[PDB]
């Protein structure tokens, strides 16, 4: 994962306040000034704060920043719709060899409907595909909100990583999100196990679906 | 107003090289350094280094020192990034960045040139060529889901209907995944009462224009 740690997902109804933690180490946040960036689709990444708490011309004062010890924080007080975006903290790190390091990003959602855990459907490979000497497990993930998930697979009871491909979340017509994850196997690997499991984590809660040969 | 215009999206085979450009304007090009940053799918951005636009000397982050080259053509105030021996892991959006020059005196050549970013250049490392999808059925009271796996096609888009467009209720076609091959795959699914599984006809109609591919696939349980 990333060198500095951000929550994947932060949310509030409009007008509410939220904060985004950015946890690092002595060699980075603990000794050097922090920048915050806002990423909106169709828009170049935008500097939101620099030297911890300074706002560039144009950035509203409802955004504020701070740093303490080895962590920094971005506060948004009075969420507005245009604040919905991905946010990234960044700082110079003296440790590795000298480089900026970034957090993994935080999606801020301005809630417009109740939080919804995803519906997860897991499909085994078809006879047709297995006949073609291939195998694909299909894990489909829909109706979740806010739109952030992480997907883990496991063979029987062991994590796999290899052969896994996962989409980013995309907005549905009902303003909740969808994502999919594919696990590519050999026909042999499919048959040589008792089961495969697709685990979807959303707002801290994991849902698991399992299929077997 | 500081402005950075980056070159268009690129599709390259593994082992090939690519050169992307960053055209700067609105300020004194040779008085302020250019910084380079990439972000690969899922991951947080990674800082690659900077180049002194006066001396021309580049400095590279540890992880990018070797296959990556920063260069300049100052006469057209453009900074370039070249990558050789491209790998799957090089697939990313590549950004150039510099200073809000108004806030950094008259001259600055260091790693703080991170205020203003270009829109980014997507580089996709791919060995894919135009190809139609293979279509396979997806089969698992209450409700249940059946569908079609539209596998290994290129390029986008594929269109999917069910029973010739007649069936729309409970149909959900998912955005495609781009796998490391450079090929895409997607899935479309119909949510239905479980009793309808194998008692009612469900045919997905898949069209892939670039390859002149039309496929009708009936989907049954088991």
């Amino acid at each position: 994962a990333s060198v500095v740690t951000q929550p994947p997902s932060v949310s509030g109804t409009p007008g509410q306040g939220v904060t985004i933690s950015c946890s690092g180490g002595s060699s980075n946040i603990g000794s050097n000034p922090v920048n915050w960036y806002q990423m909106v689709p169709g828009t170049a990444p935008k500097l939101l704060l620099y030297t911890n708490n300074q706002r560039p011309s144009g950035v509203p004062d409802r955004f504020s920043g701070s740093k303490s010890g080895t962590s920094a924080s971005l506060a948004i007080n009075g969420l507005q719709s245009e604040d919905e975006a991905d946010y990234y903290c960044a700082v110079w790190d003296d440790s590795l060899s000298g480089r900026w390091v970034f957090g993994g990003g935080t999606k801020v959602t301005v809630l417009r409907q109740p939080k919804a855990a995803p519906t997860v459907t897991l499909f085994p490979p078809s006879s047709e595909e297995l006949q073609a000497n291939k195998a694909t497990l299909v894990c489909l993930i829909s109706d979740f909100y806010p739109g952030a998930v992480t997907v883990a697979w496991k063979a029987d009871s062991s994590p796999v990583k290899a052969g896994v491909e996962t989409t980013t979340p995309s907005k549905q017509s009902n303003n909740k999100y969808a994502a999919s994850s594919y696990l590519s196997l050999t026909p042999e690997q499919w048959k040589s196990h008792k089961s495969y499991s697709c685990q979807v984590t959303h707002e801290g809660s994991t849902v698991e679906k399992t299929v077997a040969p | 107003q500081v402005q950075l215009v980056q070159s268009g999206s690129e599709l390259k085979k593994p082992g090939a090289s690519v050169k992307v450009s960053c055209k700067a304007s609105g300020y004194s090009f040779t008085s302020y350094s250019i910084n380079w940053v990439r972000q690969a799918p899922g991951q947080g951005p990674e800082w690659m280094g900077w180049i002194d636009t006066n001396t021309g000397n580049p400095t590279y982050a540890q992880d990018f020192a070797g296959r990556f080259v920063f260069s300049l053509d100052t006469s057209v105030t453009t900074a370039y990034l070249q990558i050789s021996s491209l790998k799957a892991g090089d697939t990313a959006v590549y950004y150039c960045a510099t200073y809000y020059v108004d806030l950094w005196g008259s001259y600055r050549q260091d790693y703080y040139g991170m205020d203003v970013w270009g829109h980014g250049t997507l580089v996709t490392v791919s060995s894919a060529s135009t190809k139609g999808p293979s279509v396979f059925p997806l089969a698992p009271g209450g409700t249940a889901a059946l569908g079609c796996l539209v596998k290994d096609y290129f390029p986008e888009p594929v269109t999917v209907s069910w029973n010739s467009g007649a069936l729309t209720s409970g149909v959900h076609t998912f955005p495609a995944v781009l796998q490391s091959s450079g090929l895409y795959s997607l899935s479309s699914v119909v949510t239905v009462p479980s009793s309808s599984l194998g008692t009612q006809t469900y045919i997905c109609n898949v069209n892939h224009k670039p390859s002149n591919t039309k496929v009708d696939k009936r989907v049954e349980p088991k």
